């Protein structure tokens, strides 16, 4: 059996081809301690990672390596990495070819460098690195669609007809789940609360992921909010201090329809999955506009797919309908296609293998991968 | 061997003096001393030694002595001072010459062992030589390096920082079964 | 330490020391450096006055490059006769020094930086030369691509500065291009030695220092280099590349630009020596946590209560 | 073995690593004769020290060298090391390391002149400082906690989570038993007994140890006691004459409570427990609240731990357990915990030793005694 | 004539508009008595208010209404307006709008309280409330910059290009004097000096703004201090008590830098600059780097631009000067700029009028004013 990771912006999936689901899901953090320990033989450790920074971050200061969908600190990747293999899965990384995940248009250099350290330092047999939107189709069943990918770092979309993409036509929009979460704690603030450290951010973004939803109309919401305490809801803090939010539980994923408000000259996800479906050529549109795929943690809002749907129908002619395809396990469905794509039998043949690389050097990846 | 001058090494439980065969100094003496700290991990480059090193109490380093009462015995420190000593104040190329090492004569086999492992692997030289030190400090005593000024018997009583020792050598030869050791020095 | 001093450290205490001293004593000193340099440092004649002398296997191809207006540029009234086995010499008496502790400071500085100014001349002849070609770009910039190809070849200098090691430069309207032909052949060095090549070229790809020279690497050479003698594409030599824009040697830049730039492999080669102290240190730290876990095999038992030294104690 | 020297501002507490509780416990008093010193010979002394001096003390004065915590005097402070040494523990000094404590900002020259002391005047051959706080933890059996220490001179509390202190967060008040010894003394002058020298304020220290306590809630004490008998009991001085008190046995503790009863402007004991968790870091909080440890002779009242836990609950939210751990042994944790500490392998390595603070001086105490 | 107030975290500075300098500097403070009031007559009051409050302090618990920009205490706050009004500036409100000032990112609450107050309490027939470091750009004669403010309670960096500021990489950090005064109180006690009153932390806010300063190379100056005695100085406790301070001089201000010091995890204010200016678009960061300007109190230290010039040039590429702007008057510059702001010919028509208020209620403000 084959490994697959989704190497997301915020939490790593990973596990193996032929399952339903990942084996390990973590946070994508290293934390390191930010006091000095004055008690003797104590656990004391250098650094911490996933769900032991996670549970140790009120003595840790904690970084993501992943910025954007860009690896920005190879060190903490490594150690990730380290982690993924050698504490979650618990297999050493020479027994399995690994399928690696990535957003379109990254640095070229962010996709070599991912392959010279999995052939170099963790010395894999084989790998592969897919892009998330195309394992999304793998997942949903389909061979033709438009996947809007929303995770923590990057939200993209790429056309697809008939197992053909459409490289011209794809679209990266730096704006996701963290970006949700910045913007969350800035309007916190005017309600009286203040969150400002690492570990404050990682309480503001449970908030994000308990009490927010997007809006269906957000003029008619923000008049709601305005006129009746029926739209705010409670948070208990681990202090046991309680939160109360209130239109700033769908003006925070409004953000997604409206980038302006974190101050970037913009089109939303809307404006931009219907830009790309207009990039595409006019016969193959009809089709896309029935199948849009929606993916990643950042769609998971109750009523998005929802609001998504009445925008994409007022950008669209009224004459075809508009259908989006908005699953339950979709937070999951990048990593369900990568294991569904790496158990493929016709797939066997296009792992860029060890001794395929060393003969051609981590360049191979561009003309092995998409 | 090679025709580059041999590079000369006395580390000392006080003074380590460093310099090159033939000349008529040590380019260095200074103390065997290291100064050490107590997102990437570099507190094993931050060090200094010698008289750097007696600079850098005030900025919170603590200095540590890697060799006392004649022997090394802190491995980590004597390989960061050897480090610092070829590449900042010999500014030498260890594959390039051939070294002249020193220690007391009652130095545990784990020494020696210990310091080739060093020299060999982590600076690569292209020899060593560990001398018995007194034996040296007879050869200082010629008036000149004339075969006819040389007294090849003779008791040397060396006495440093760390340790005094008595060695009978004669004809050339060390009388091993008669080296005395008094555990008081300069120190 | 993280960075290399440029200058001989030896030279420049020992001339700090002598320009101040009260009674200069006598000299007679042999002194080794990096590349298989070498200085002789002594006072033949009179205590008053020390013979500087330096030894290096390619001050031949350097005095072709312009080396010797350089020195005598830099070292002026100074400049001596060469001692025998030396290829040049600088004499300074103890009684004709600088009126200041300043100007005394910068001559003790100026001559134990004497390796770095001996290898200086080709980057001077580059950047100079350059700052001709981008005049008559600037002149004619359809003209330019013409100038830029002929200079690649007759301006082109190279140095075979060490039997390992041939640094290769030359100057184009907009840059100076330098090529180290670079190899380890020690061989635990080699191995150390293709993680740092590979992560230093990795760097440079980074957003935190794009205002770096570009630097490409390689292991055949750089097409403009193929055909120089002495390098080889099969003989397990890499090729660093670095291209140093026009602000990478503008006129505040240029001194620090050529130091720094000449102990590249120097650094590099240091590197590879103290990460094995870190790699020792990373092994023991985790000799002691594998300790722990024999440590649980150790049944547990009381000791008797010991003074300092060791010896019994009868309380309690 | 090392020797463990709880050297505190009322009572010197010493004694050995691994032993259950210190053997050496006496007064940390100095006592010079006040009077003329007429018979010849009599075995008279120049001075007397501990339970020499409390037991002559009708014609001495009294005083302690240690005020706050701090060494006021140094020749008596001499003179009390001396006695554990030499007339109470019975050892050579120079034979033992020797595990010193105090309490935390204080004056950097404290730290100095008590490694001086103990490598130049008792020769010792290797010393340690610790945080008085930071022992009491190692003797609840925790590795988190926030400790509230108070003895003669000075109350402080420290949090610690998973081994890390928190120095920000840490709280001193010059505020502990000698002033409620004082107070007592100038409340007992309202009922018609007056206590003036330094041997009466040792009376008056004997009376706080077992007529005073503290009330649950001090207004309906304060008005059970001003309406009937009940409150009231008796203590008998060595003169045999007879002293009654009432609401003196609650009023006395109460000013740790409400510090204006000796014009200090601060928070109570209570309150700046609560202010040193809230200086805390918000996931950290919830384990500190569930984790007060009380220490030192000044925690002993009765009823002491039922108005902590009792007075935190009321400033804490009501969503989470305050419990506040208060073992019959806290007169002696600190000690309790120095033996732990002096007794574990890796603390032999952290010892300041006799050749290392001959090559360094007495600031070689600042780098590595924190 | 309008009236300008700038409702300092520490000072309230205070005046009318087209004047130069406030008419009214004072501590935004309530002193209310601590001790037995034995003497009838002789001028008592039970509250004081500013400097009245200053000069008596010594019998007094002070306190400050304001903590970090937010108003704590409503009801001191009406009686420091109030005495601003009546006693400090001599005037009825009622006849006179009133500019009031906040930093960004303050509770909406704040705002609806600070305009409510204004009309409901004191009469005042039009008010505005703009943002501080807004105020201090017009001050400075500009129309771009970044301009770092830091009072007693807040440090803030906004930058403004043509006019427009860009909200979004609006930097806030709740450190300023006052976190620099109580970490003065910390470090002056290990030099063995204990301030601990709130009359006393105002001696040691007077020991801060005349003994300490900014170290160019922090690290350089702790050596220098630790081999010298000529970074000394001495101050003159009220009593006549000379103090003697040495590095505590520099390690004060440096908190500035790094904010560790006092335990937070903030980046320093020459990190949150450039952070600031690299969330603004890739034009306008070449003419916020030649015009950082800085204002209020907590920018008055020697050397603080030249350190904050040095780390900045630090951060940003080599190729464009850094200019950091320091005006000598910069301590009142918020207040000169809300001076011109109130005195500008094109600003009457911005005013909150009362007769705006009467139909909106207090949340006219967020919609009037930025
Ligand atoms: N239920 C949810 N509702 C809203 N946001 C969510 C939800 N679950 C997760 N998120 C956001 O999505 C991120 C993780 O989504 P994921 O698809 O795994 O992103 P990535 O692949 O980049 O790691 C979280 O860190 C958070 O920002
Ligand atoms: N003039 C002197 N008189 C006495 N002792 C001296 C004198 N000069 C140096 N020393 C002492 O000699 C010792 C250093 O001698 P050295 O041979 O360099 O020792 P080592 O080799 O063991 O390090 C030190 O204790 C030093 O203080
Ligand atoms: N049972 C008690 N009840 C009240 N106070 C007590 C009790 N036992 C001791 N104390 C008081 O505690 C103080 C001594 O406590 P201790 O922890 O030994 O202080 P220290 O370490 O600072 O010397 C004295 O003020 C003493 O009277
Ligand atoms: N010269 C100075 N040097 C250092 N700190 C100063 C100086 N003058 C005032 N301060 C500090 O700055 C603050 C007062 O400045 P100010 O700008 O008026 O603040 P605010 O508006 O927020 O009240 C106080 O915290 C004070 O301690
Ligand atoms: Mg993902
Ligand atoms: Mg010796
Ligand atoms: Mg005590
Ligand atoms: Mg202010």
């Amino acid at each position: 059996t084959a490994l697959v990771c989704d190497n997301g912006s915020g939490l790593v999936k990973a596990g193996f081809a032929g399952d339903d689901a990942p084996r390990a899901v973590f946070p994508s953090i290293v934390g390191r301690p930010r006091h000095q320990g004055v008690m003797v033989g104590m656990g004391q450790k250098d650094s911490y990672v996933g769900d032991e920074a996670q549970s140790k971050r009120g003595i840790l200061t904690l970084k993501y390596p992943i910025e954007h969908g860009i690896i920005t600190n190879w060190d903490d990747m490594e150690k990730i990495w380290h982690h993924t293999f050698y504490n979650e899965l618990r297999v050493a990384p020479e027994e399995h070819p690994t399928l690696l995940t990535e957003a379109p248009l990254n640095p070229k250099a962010n996709r070599e460098k991912m392959t010279q350290i999995m052939f170099e330092t963790f010395n894999v047999p084989a790998m592969y690195v897919a892009i998330q939107a195309v394992l999304s189709l793998y997942a949903s069943g389909r061979t033709t669609g438009i996947v809007l990918d929303s995770g923590d770092g990057v939200t993209h979309n790429v056309p697809i007809y008939e197992g053909y993409a459409l490289p011209h036509a794809i679209m990266r929009l730096d704006l996701a789940g963290r970006d949700l979460t910045d913007y969350l704690m800035k309007i916190l603030t005017e309600r009286g609360y203040s969150f400002v450290t690492t570990a404050e951010r990682e309480i503001v973004r449970d908030i994000k992921e308990k009490l927010c939803y997007v809006a269906l109309d957000f003029e008619n919401e923000m008049a709601t909010a305005a006129s009746s305490s029926s739209l705010e809801k409670s948070y208990e803090l681990p202090d046991g201090q309680v939160i109360t939010i209130g239109n700033e539980r769908f003006r925070c994923p409004e953000t997604l329809f409206q980038p302006s408000f974190i101050g970037m000259e913009s089109a939303g996800i809307h404006e931009t999955t219907y830009n790309s479906i207009m990039k595409c050529d006019i016969d193959i549109r009809k089709d896309l506009y029935a199948n849009n795929v929606m993916s990643g943690g950042t769609t998971m809002y109750p009523g998005i797919a929802d609001r998504m749907q009445k925008e994409i129908t007022a950008l669209a002619p009224s004459t075809m309908k508009i259908k989006i395809i908005a699953p339950p396990e979709r937070k999951y469905s990048v990593w369900i296609g990568g294991s569904i794509l790496a158990s493929l039998s016709t797939f066997q043949q296009m792992w860029i293998t060890k001794q395929e690389y060393d003969e051609a050097g981590p360049s191979i990846v561009h003309r092995k991968c998409f | 061997a090679s025709f580059n001058v041999p590079i000369i090494m006395d580390n000392g439980t006080g003074y380590s003096k460093l310099g090159y065969a033939g000349n008529d100094a040590p380019s260095y003496v200074f103390p065997t001393v290291i100064a050490t700290r107590s997102k990437r991990a570099t507190e094993d480059l931050d060090f200094f030694i010698g008289n750097d090193a007696l600079k850098k109490a005030s900025a919170g380093y603590s200095l540590d002595y890697p060799i006392r009462h004649g022997q090394i015995e802190n491995w980590d420190h004597m390989e960061r001072f050897w480090q610092q000593s070829l590449f900042k104040y010999l500014r030498c190329e260890p594959e390039d010459h051939y070294f002249l090492l020193t220690e007391p004569p009652l130095n545990p086999p784990e020494n020696r062992e210990n310091t080739a492992e060093i020299m060999f692997e982590s600076f690569n030289c292209a020899g060593l030589y560990i001398a018995v030190q007194a034996v040296l400090a007879l050869a200082a005593s010629w008036t000149s390096s004339k075969v006819t000024d040389r007294s090849l018997t003779g008791t040397v009583v060396d006495s440093g920082d760390g340790v005094t020792h008595i060695i009978p050598v004669a004809e050339g030869y060390v009388i091993g079964s008669s080296i005395k050791t008094m555990p008081l020095a300069g120190r | 330490m993280l960075s290399l001093d440029y200058n001989n450290i030896f030279i420049y205490e020992l001339l700090t020391e002598r320009f101040s001293s009260e009674n200069p004593s006598s000299i007679d000193q042999v002194v080794t450096d990096f590349d298989g340099v070498t200085f002789h440092i002594s006072t033949p004649e009179e205590k008053t006055k020390i013979l500087i002398s330096l030894s290096m296997k390619c001050y031949p191809e350097l005095v072709n490059y312009g080396t010797l207006d350089l020195l005598k540029q830099i070292y002026g009234a100074y400049v001596h006769e060469p001692e025998m086995g030396y290829n040049f010499s600088i004499l300074i008496d103890l009684q004709q020094l600088p009126a200041t502790d300043e100007e005394k400071e910068q001559l003790a500085m100026s001559i134990s930086m004497l390796k770095r100014n001996v290898l200086a001349a080709p980057f001077h002849r580059a950047f100079t030369k350059q700052a001709e070609l981008a005049d008559l770009a600037r002149k004619d910039p359809e003209n330019a691509p013409m100038l830029d190809k002929q200079a690649t070849s007759q301006e082109l200098m190279a140095i075979h500065y060490r039997d390992e090691e041939t640094i290769v430069l030359w100057p184009e309207h907009d840059r100076v291009t330098v090529v180290f032909s670079t190899k380890f052949r020690e061989e635990t060095d080699r191995i150390f030695g293709k993680v740092f090549l590979q992560e230093f070229v990795d760097a440079r790809r980074r957003p935190a220092i794009q205002t770096a020279p570009q630097v490409l690497f390689s292991y055949d050479p750089p097409l403009e280099i193929r055909d120089i003698q002495g390098i080889q594409k099969g003989d397990d030599f890499g090729f660093v590349t670095f291209v140093l824009f026009e602000r990478h040697f503008t006129p505040q830049n240029r001194e620090d630009c050529i130091s720094h730039i000449q102990v590249f492999r120097n650094t590099l080669h240091f590197h590879i020596k103290a990460s094995k102290a870190y790699m020792h240190q990373r092994m023991r730290k985790r000799v002691a946590d594998f300790q722990k876990v024999l440590n649980r095999a150790k049944p547990d038992v009381e000791l008797e209560r010991k003074t300092a030294t060791g010896r019994s104690f009868v309380r309690a």
